[PDB]
């Protein structure tokens, strides 16, 4: 919430955000 | 030709109705309400003598407060209110001259030309520092009718205005260009705002100031940091309702 | 990799009329519903087309929305309006109020006259529009030499007169410092062709309401601010 | 080649609510797994809908989560709550705690009453919601003139009362400096219709727990910060 | 009126402008 | 997310000739219609091709648009023009006026001579263009050694002479501080081949108007500003 | 003349330039 | 040599560079 | 490692990085 830019993020998703991973 | 004005409506003629002539219309759309009001006009001024890292406290100095009420209509401290409220009339700042400036804040262009009873729009605000000394300021935007929260600092040497989740802006430094601009959505609980008069009261015991509608504004702007700042309003996606008279102009 | 940029010479400038938007600081907000509303209008031209009152001078120099006529035919016009959206006689009409906020206009002007005398009163007026170049018309003979319409009183009460757009330029100025051939466009004068005529028991003076508005093909352009004044 | 740019007038400004992100300085990092977790919720509205306690005044002016009723029918309401998410009686409910962080609300409010008297105690209450305009209801006759429900004690212990959203505006303010027609919306009063009635060996005073929460169609909007205070 | 940029707005429409909604 | 940028070393520079536009502050405005207009031209070269007058010296050192010829054949040229768009003799021709605003030229030059003597006057002129390298031609024998045309008077009044573009370089300078092999290109001299001949009752002096302009394949390039001067 | 940018103008043509119109 | 930008030049080729032309 | 921009590098690969070449 609170992101409203139409062009994709300049930094890749792996870098812009922490990587969510399931341990199971 | 003949007609009957008592009907409450007569035709819009061109020269061809009564004479040997032709329509002479050319396309033009700069008269659209949206286009007309979609430009920035000076609408307020703000002044602060407190530093950024201090507790914000409402003040007035020669008719300039360190906070404003976001509305094109005249606003000012009314009957010793803590913060400025919407006024019902404009007064000269000077008690003698009988010439402007006025002590009241407003978008003169809107007051002088608002041929409608209600309006709806988003507000683009521009705040500019009146001199070239490097800016160092914090501004807090409070939505229409929300708590002003004029509280103490919760931490030492911090701008109390920034101590909020409300939208706020912080500009400072040698790399800045001494101004701030942003756009806020319409936030009033009212569907449309009264552009001139509101023929009623705002509370249930009818003790408020007759003529002023409840929560008829776009919120408030509180500022801290040194300087005098001018404010502009730009009406985005403007929509108006019910045509009404414009301000009278003295006969030439 | 970072993009190389050339900072233009106008960095930091605040353009009050740039056709672009700025940063939204409180987005994803619903604008309080107003679908129940009525009376919305989208073009300021709509206002210009609504006939509103002209201010005529009283015998005591007081402003009134009408002029007088009686049982005689003066050798001079009953009223004279210079065609300029700047004319002082129309200074408070919606047409002028809107035009004051635009630089130029083009198209027809509608001058509406409403006879308010008794039903027993008859008479004829000659409404004339004289283009410039040879000065204001001094006699009926001259006024008839230009664009005119004869208004005969009767069952229908009003007369909708159109001042045709006759101009050397496609657009004309709405105001001016000194009159020029692009800001002043002639005169509209109304003459008494036949005297107002009536039976006994009828007041000698009849009042004719006077209104103005833009015509069908009337337009305005170039949003501007008019010379400020102190209300009073 | 380098791209020409026009530096806007707000260069260097820090917008606390810009809907954009900033530079990641420690990317390609895995967020410690938490897939085993439970109890997650994604909307703050969920909280508003959980009934929490209202603070009623003691005979010693102490705050308690209930009110008293006994074998009599007072000519005045047992409790009166002004419908405002600002009401001091609901100041510590989750509903009010959440609402303090939003500018406006819309929708139903649920006032839950739980009878805690003995199983041998019977009685009926009249819960009324009076919209504003004519002031607070002064008598049962007036209170019944507005929206109301009769609550009869018995097997089921509680009564879920809904204050309908009746408003001139689509949204209402959650707080205010001075009450306005957009921030104060009437009163909820509970009256004793029939006296609490019971057999011998039963305490004369029965306690009714009082809770509030947003209803099914209740919503809040416009994240804001409430007036700060010093905890104590 | 008064918007004349050919590339789409950087901020999404929900964020750049208030959201218009009908109550009926 | 925000885009990383590399501010070039020329930030804030105002380039008077950047091929880019700036911010429109009063857009959506109609340019007053002019479709009725005539006489529009789109290339400044059009002007260069219009023959305009050369300034020849009077016997009193006054400038005149013609030269004199009579019943004799001088051993020296009647007029001598150095081929340079800088020549003082053509300083006020449209060709020179336009060329002063460009750095280089290429192509043909047209020197137009109009015989204004009487219809009874006859004669022949030898118009010569001498390329540089061996100096100005001192005799008719030398002048005939270069590019030339014999002009015979008669029914047709004028002679359109072309100075061919003969140059070591593809383009030549339109002006200079000191003459160079890229800014000065020889001489155009007109000689009297046979004497002007006529009957009695005819004035002895005939006047030949002299004009210049760019030829068919003439071009200019590189917009510049010429050395300023004070009009007088 | 004198415009040599390959990417289209950021401001629409109606706004960047006056609008040419024929009265006939 | 010495131009290694992958996006095309902002200024058109006629303007960015002198125009090469053969006289024959 | 440590490059997470989704739009391609502005400078060509030959210029942004040294050119890897095998001598065999």
């Amino acid at each position: 919430g609170n992101e409203g830019v139409i062009i994709n993020n300049y930094y890749s998703n792996q870098y812009q955000n922490s990587i969510d991973l399931s341990a199971n | 030709g003949v007609d009957n004005a008592e009907k409450g409506k007569v035709s819009d003629d061109n020269a061809s109705t009564d004479f040997v002539a032709e329509p002479v219309k050319l396309p033009e759309n700069q008269t659209r309400v949206s286009f007309f009001y979609d430009r920035s006009t000076l609408s307020s001024v703000l002044q602060s003598t407190s530093d950024v890292s201090s507790k914000f406290t409402p003040s007035t100095a020669k008719n300039l407060q360190n906070s404003i009420l976001l509305t094109p209509l005249p606003s000012d401290i009314v009957n010793n209110s803590v913060l400025p409220e919407q006024e019902r009339w404009i007064s000269f700042a000077s008690p003698t001259t009988q010439k402007p400036p006025y002590k009241t804040k407003q978008d003169w262009n809107f007051i002088m030309f608002s041929p409608f009873t209600y309006y709806k729009c988003d507000l683009e605000v521009t705040l500019s520092k009146n001199d070239r000394e490097t800016i160092s300021s914090v501004v807090r935007y409070v939505p229409c009718g929300a708590p002003s929260d004029l509280s103490d600092q919760t931490m030492p040497q911090t701008p109390s205005l920034a101590d909020t989740r409300d939208p706020h802006m912080w500009v400072v430094g040698q790399g800045t260009t001494n101004q701030i601009s942003f756009v806020i959505p319409y936030t009033s609980p009212l569907s449309v705002l009264p552009s001139v008069w509101f023929n009623g009261f705002s509370n249930f015991d009818n003790s408020s100031r007759f003529g002023v509608a409840p929560n008829a504004d776009f919120g408030r702007l509180l500022l801290q940091g040194q300087g005098t700042f001018s404010v502009h309003y730009r009406y985005k996606k403007m929509r108006v309702f019910c045509p009404r008279p414009t301000v009278f102009i003295p006969w030439p | 990799s970072p993009f190389p940029v050339t900072v233009r010479e106008h960095a930091g400038t605040f353009f009050s009329t740039t056709p672009d938007t700025t940063v939204p600081v409180y987005g994803n907000t619903i604008s309080t519903p107003f679908d129940y509303m009525c009376g919305e209008f989208t073009d300021l031209l709509s206002l210009c087309k609504i006939p509103t009152f002209l201010g005529n001078l009283d015998s005591n120099k007081k402003r009134i929305p009408y002029f007088s006529a009686t049982n005689s035919t003066p050798a001079t016009p009953l009223v004279t309006y210079q065609v300029t959206l700047s004319c002082s006689c129309m200074a408070n009409s919606m047409l002028a109020a809107v035009a004051r906020n635009f630089n130029q206009y083009r198209g027809s002007l509608n001058y509406l006259f409403v006879f308010t005398g008794s039903a027993m009163t008859k008479g004829k007026f000659l409404i004339s529009y004289t283009p410039p170049g040879a000065g204001e018309p001094k006699t009926l003979d001259q006024a008839m030499q230009a664009t005119y319409a004869i208004w005969d009183l009767g069952l229908n009460s009003s007369y909708n007169f159109t001042v045709p757009f006759i101009s050397p330029t496609h657009y004309r100025q709405t105001s001016y410092n000194t009159p020029t051939i692009t800001s002043v466009d002639g005169w509209l004068t109304v003459w008494q062709l036949t005297p107002l005529t009536y039976p006994l028991g009828v007041p000698n003076d009849s009042h004719i309401l006077t209104l103005v508005s833009g015509g069908d093909d009337f337009t305005l352009r170039m949003p501007v601010t008019f010379t400020k004044y102190v209300p009073q």
